[PDB]
This record gives structure tokens, C-alpha cells and sequence, in this order.
């Protein structure tokens, strides 16, 4: 996250780290026994980290459990990210605490201007490498679509939304894919992609979660 | 043009995962931070692949 601030210990409990022997991309936790994340984030033995907030230390309220199974949606395109979403089940289910909760799935898709709350453990800087320690936040509205298009012509799908600042110095970055964008209390984006980080003129691109929330429920309900 | 002589690129997705190029600079195999998508050639998931592949380019 460029341009954001420190979230602060477990105020985003929701918020997972997927951990293929270090950090790799986020999630969001959507039931006791489930994770919400990105297609692109597939990889075969993601431990889930459940509870964190530094992530180079072990600081008391840490869960990390295996998944089990990482179901990429049946139409995600590698080529056009058009489905970049994938639900990944828990081995075993999380202990639910004030540490460790889930977030809702939208009854609705969200409006642009809307303020959401994007959060991660990526990069910090626009130019350059600085990974956190911690969990940092950015308050950003969500964008037209035609402003979308606009910034990224031929490329948004029915699928995406842009969200962020035209002016530039705020934005998700690597290290935040498959992160969350919560709107009002419901999970509405799933950090995607982007054109450089903070960019101008360049917001970032993110999953949009409301035109996925039948196939969620039954594909979770179905494994 | 031989793809293990192109500069390692991360793409326009947002992962932070750590794959290997070819330097040909430094005639190694290095790590860089690979975004999860539109991966380009220059681009291995070992160091061992990348040696395999590109060494000696
Ligand atoms: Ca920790």
C-alpha cells in the first residue's frame, strides 16, 4: 500500500496473509473455514496467516493453517485477468475472536465515489522496494467505469473496478493482490492489478466481488 | 533475440512473488519480484530451472 497509514494491530481481522515461505499476496476471510483471494495468487501449498499483524513476528495471536483446497474461478483468463478471483478452503476451521473475523459478501454492487478501505502488506513505495513490517491501510473511493476505461482503454471487464486517486501517491501495490476492498462493511473488491503503483492517471484495478457473490456461496457450499 | 538476455518484468498484477532471471550482466541467476500475471520468458520458478535454461547466455 502506497500513500496509506498504519492500520494498527488486528483492526482489519478479516485481513489474511497467504505464506508460501514468506508473504505473497493477502486475502479475505469470509467465513471459519474460508478465504477470498485472487486467481493470480494461485499456488499449490499456501499456508494461510490468520490474526496478523507483523508478519515478521510471531506476536501472540498469529493462526496459521494450511489450505486445504484453492479453487480458481472456472473462467478466470490468465491473458485478459477477466475472473481474477479464487475462494482457498482452511484445512482445519479458524478460531473466530476479535482477532479473527470475516466479512460480509455484498447484497449489492457499490456506486462510484463510494469510500472503501483497501489494506496489505505490500510495497510502500511508488519508485522503488519498502516492504512493511505492518498492516497498512488507504481510504480510497471507488471510480467510474468510464473513467476506468478512460485510464485503461480495451482492458476493464464487467468484471473490474477502478478505485484510487488520479492525482497520484495512493494505491495498491505488489505484495497486496487478493487483498480486500471493503465498502460500508461488505467485501466489494479484490486487489488485482494495476499500471505501475500510484501512479497518475494510473488507479489501481481491482476483482469486483458483488457479480461473484452466487458462485462464491455454492462453490463454497459444494466443497 | 534471445529472451534470456530481456530485463526481468513484474507485470501489472499486485502479488509479491519471487521468481529467478538470467542476468546476463552478471552472468547469474537472480531473484526478482514477479506481480502473478502476463510473465514474461525471463522468468523461473528455481534457480536450478533458470541455470537450465538460460546459463552461459
Ligand atoms: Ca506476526
Amino acid at each position: 500500500i502506497v500513500g496509506g497509514y498504519t492500520c494498527g494491530a488486528n483492526t482489519v481481522p478479516y485481513q489474511v496473509s497467504l505464506n508460501s515461505g514468506y508473504h505473497f499476496c493477502g486475502g479475505s476471510l469470509i467465513n471459519s473455514q474460508w478465504v477470498v483471494s485472487a486467481a493470480h495468487c494461485y499456488k499449490s501449498g499456501i499456508q494461510v496467516r490468520l490474526g496478523e499483524d507483523n508478519i515478521n513476528v510471531v506476536e501472540g495471536n498469529e493462526q496459521f493453517i494450511s489450505a486445504s483446497k484453492s479453487i480458481v474461478h472456472p473462467s478466470y483468463n490468465s491473458n485478459t485477468l477477466n475472473n481474477d478471483i479464487m475462494l482457498i478452503k482452511l484445512k482445519s476451521a479458524a478460531s473466530l475472536n476479535s482477532r479473527v473475523a470475516s466479512i460480509s459478501l455484498p447484497t449489492s454492487c457499490a456506486s462510484a465515489g463510494t469510500q472503501c478501505l483497501i489494506s496489505g502488506w505490500g510495497n510502500t513505495k511508488s519508485s522503488g522496494t519498502s516492504y512493511p513490517d505492518v498492516l497498512k491501510c488507504l481510504k480510497a473511493p471507488i471510480l467510474s467505469d468510464s473513467s476506468c476505461k478512460s485510464a485503461y482503454p480495451g482492458q476493464i471487464t464487467s468484471n473490474m473496478f477502478c478505485a484510487g486517486y488520479l492525482e497520484g501517491g495512493k494505491d495498491s501495490c505488489q505484495g497486496d493482490s487478493g487483498g480486500p476492498v471493503v465498502c460500508s462493511g461488505k467485501l466489494q473488491g479484490i486487489v488485482s492489478w494495476g499500471s505501475g503503483c500510484a501512479q497518475k492517471n494510473k488507479p489501481g484495478v481491482y476483482t469486483k466481488v458483488c457479480n461473484y457473490v452466487s458462485w462464491i456461496k455454492q462453490t463454497i457450499a459444494s466443497n | 533475440p534471445d529472451f534470456c538476455l530481456e530485463p526481468p518484468y513484474t507485470g501489472p498484477c499486485a502479488a509479491r512473488i519471487i521468481r529467478y532471471f538470467y542476468n546476463a550482466k552478471a552472468g547469474l541467476c537472480q531473484t526478482f519480484v514477479y506481480g502473478g500475471c502476463r510473465a514474461k520468458r525471463n522468468n523461473f520458478k528455481s534457480a536450478e530451472d533458470c541455470m537450465r535454461t538460460c546459463g552461459g547466455a
